[PDB]
């Protein structure tokens, strides 16, 4: 099949910057190139067709160009809402094939997380397990270190975390970490703490509670 | 007013089959081609094939011949894709999307996607626990624990609350079960005067839970 080679794989720019993405077809595909945008949690949307035509309703900051093998897609001034994977498609001949995508990331100013801790609910405690949740909200950049401590003892192997995609309005991330203990173990300790290290903080922030 | 409405998520055992539907409204399905595409976690989008809904002709990507069968029920304006002989390689999100009948295949309207998980593990519905706000912005949430397969949906206040919501990617526990949290930040002043309820749906287990999150 025809291979579409899309570069770069990732772009990181502040709002207002221009970007150009490239797709190179492995053979001539004339003008049979389409560009789509896929925002987090949404299906792809059509932006450009026949290489250079904007689809109805698409903002004029989006353009495309090319004929033959070398195709580009340009955002003249990137906006926060443009956080998305952009991908090209050829339909010169079957099968339709797609580039591997370019993830457009928004650079914004450093923002320290707001840190919140949640004890297990009494509802969960009835069931025999205890989940403690630490939330790091609306921070930038994405890198962050979360350490769980129970009665000042560092925990390992009993927590999991995940991070949202960048927010489409403020360009921040959030992170949720869950410490999972048996109810019996939870009820043998007092102080539950999550300690957060992040480039927006001058020293680590610890949020804690005393069981009971 | 054009919409493509796909059937819900499905858990299937290896070796089984699944038939995904894609109902067209706001236009006549026979006026446009219908395409199907696959997206596996951490892979590139792949085109499965197309169908002319008016007269039924099909083109398949050779990679999917013997795996996918495309049909249309004109009377109900519904396109179908049957996936046969399922393996873990078929776990993915599948979309239908329309394009012109006689021209280019720029896909201008897409269905919402259908998640298919192929696994021998049994379905399990989640438990939903409050993340209660406590000691001018407050955070609260719901913990959606121990379900299989993905996905779940979470809304707040029946969709009336969207600002400040963060629903996190699920994590897979050693038990083979997923867990996720959904949080929202709100004005502290609202905790005694605004109700906060998370609405959780895990369609594969027919689980629907509304949980009030009390300060």
């Amino acid at each position: 099949s025809i291979v579409m080679t899309q570069t770069p794989k990732f772009l990181l720019v502040p709002a207002g910057d221009r970007v150009t993405i490239t797709c190179k077809a492995s053979q001539s595909v004339n003008n049979d190139v389409t560009w789509y945008q896929q925002k987090p949690g949404q299906s792809p949307k059509l932006l450009i067709y026949y290489a250079s035509n904007r689809y109805t309703g698409v903002p004029d900051r989006f353009t495309g160009s090319g004929y033959g093998t070398d195709f580009t897609f340009t955002i003249s001034t990137v906006q926060a809402e443009d956080l998305a994977v952009y991908f090209c498609q050829q339909d010169y001949s079957s099968p339709l094939t797609f580039g591997a995508g370019t993830k457009l990331e928004l650079k914004r100013t450093v923002a320290a997380p707001s840190v919140f801790i949640f004890p297990p609910s009494d509802e969960q405690l009835k069931s025999g397990t205890a989940s403690v949740v630490c939330l790091l909200n609306n921070f930038y950049p994405r890198e962050a270190k979360v350490q769980w401590k129970v009665d000042n003892a560092l925990q390992s192997g009993n927590s999991q975390e995940s991070v949202t995609e960048q927010d489409s309005k403020d360009s921040t991330y959030s992170l949720s970490s869950t410490l999972t203990l048996s109810k019996a173990d939870y009820e043998k300790h007092k102080v539950y703490a999550c300690e957060v290290t992040h480039q927006g903080l001058s020293s680590p922030v610890t949020k804690s509670f005393n069981r009971g | 007013e054009v919409q493509l409405q796909q059937s819900g998520p499905e858990l299937e055992k290896p070796g089984a089959s699944v038939k995904i539907s894609c109902k067209a409204s706001g236009y006549s399905i026979t006026d446009y081609n219908m395409n199907w595409v696959k997206l596996s976690n951490g892979k590139s989008l792949e085109w499965i094939g197309n169908i002319d809904p008016s007269h039924g002709g099909t083109t398949y990507n050779q990679k999917f011949k013997g795996k996918a069968t495309l049909t249309v029920d004109k009377s109900s304006s519904t396109a179908y894709m049957q996936l046969k002989s399922l393996t873990s390689e078929d776990s993915a999100v599948y979309h239908c999307a329309r394009s012109t009948l006689y021209g280019n295949s720029a896909m201008d309207c897409w269905g919402q996607g259908t998640s298919v998980t192929v696994s021998s593990a049994s379905t399990k519905g989640p438990s939903v626990f409050p993340l209660a706000p406590s000691s001018g912005t407050a955070a609260l949430g719901c913990l959606v624990k121990d379900y299989f397969p993905e996905p779940v949906t979470v809304s707040w206040n029946s969709g009336a609350l969207t600002s400040g919501v963060h629903t996190f990617p699920a994590v897979l526990q050693s038990s083979g079960l997923y867990s996720l949290s959904s949080v929202v930040t709100v004005p502290s002043s609202s905790l005694g005067t605004q109700t906060y309820i998370c609405n959780v749906n895990h369609k594969p287990s027919n689980t629907k839970v509304d949980k009030k999150v009390e300060p």
